[PDB]
């Protein structure tokens, strides 16, 4: 049963101690990265990723704090229970990777506002093996896939040492339509980063997939549409007609283009 | 990345926002496990 295998896949990180190696692949880039994960006997994760080819990008965490992040990977910082409303779980089969037997999960959206996946879970751990992200049609936006995995044995101490690149480290605007199981995550303010002007910031997810929303000011200016795509992550800007010049709504995310327009144009200011 | 579009004055006045508005989220996505942190590592 694939609910089951999606609560073991929550567990594993937990449960299990384990270094490996995996690629990451969207159009665009393909790299390669080394992780050490250890499971202390508290029950604390402490992990280590490194990035393989290129620049040394490296992260630590302890739990979920960032220990220690390179600097390119940190110049923008400022659950599956309820999964199977959104997308439909299934077993499909069984396969190899990395040398090691899986089976097969296909996450199927039950929509076409949101992105399905096909998971390939480790039998003997419930650790992730290989991870594809798909559009509507089928076709591949992202590859996550595992070379090596070796589990059991705890990586050594000097392996959770990270290099001398890994540095020691109410919003007045709302959605109007989001796609179901979505929900706010978290909202903020920043600034723009060309003018003095407060940009708020609101971040939705479904569990699974997320997307951000930025709100900046027009003071009036004539700016049209635009639209860009990274692999898997959309980003459309529209503008929002407003009684306070104008404002430029950004949708950035991991859903179909359609979702982020309509979220886009969806975006409203609050009332009193 | 900015498409586009077809006025010079909306390129110049998007380019140099999506790029950082895109790195945004992926590099919060990412703190907040490893296809976040490899989906951020990807850029530039």
């Amino acid at each position: 049963d694939a609910s089951d295998w999606l609560n073991r896949l929550a567990e594993a990180d937990r449960q299990n101690s384990f270094q490996g190696t995996f690629v990451y692949e969207r159009n665009g880039s393909f790299s390669t990265h080394e992780i050490w994960h250890r499971v202390e006997s508290d029950g604390a994760v402490r992990e280590r990723l490194l990035q393989l080819d290129g620049a040394r990008q490296e992260v630590v965490r302890v739990d979920g704090r960032t220990q220690c992040i390179s600097g390119g990977l940190a110049d923008q910082l400022a659950d599956p229970s309820q999964l199977a409303s959104w997308y439909d779980l299934r077993l499909v089969g069984e396969s190899r990777v990395a040398g090691r037997p899986a089976v097969v999960l296909a996450v199927t959206p039950r929509d076409q506002h949101r992105y399905g996946f096909e998971l390939h879970l480790d039998r003997d751990t419930g650790l992730p093996l290989k991870s594809l992200l798909l559009n509507e049609k089928g076709q591949l936006l992202e590859r996550f896939q595992f070379t090596q995995l070796n589990t059991g044995a705890a990586p050594a101490e000097d392996q959770l040492q990270a290099g001398a690149e890994c540095q020691v480290v109410t919003v007045a605007w709302r959605s109007e339509w989001l796609p179901p199981g979505f929900t706010l995550t978290r909202s903020f303010m920043r600034r723009s980063p060309v003018t003095p002007d407060p940009v708020a910031c609101l971040t939705y997810g479904d569990g699974l997939a997320r997307f951000s929303v930025f709100i900046e000011p027009l003071h009036g200016a004539m700016v049209g549409d635009a639209r860009s795509q990274l692999g898997p992550t959309v980003v459309v800007s529209k503008r929002l007609q407003t009684d306070d010049g104008g404002q430029m709504v950004t949708v950035v995310g991991e859903v179909p283009l359609g979702t982020a327009e309509r979220v886009a144009l969806s975006i409203r200011p609050e009332a009193a | 990345q900015v498409i586009t579009n077809s006025s010079s004055s909306d390129t110049r006045w998007h380019e140099q926002r999506l790029p950082i508005y895109l790195r945004q989220h992926v590099q919060q996505s990412a703190v907040s496990s490893a296809l976040p942190y490899a989906r951020a590592a990807s850029l530039e």
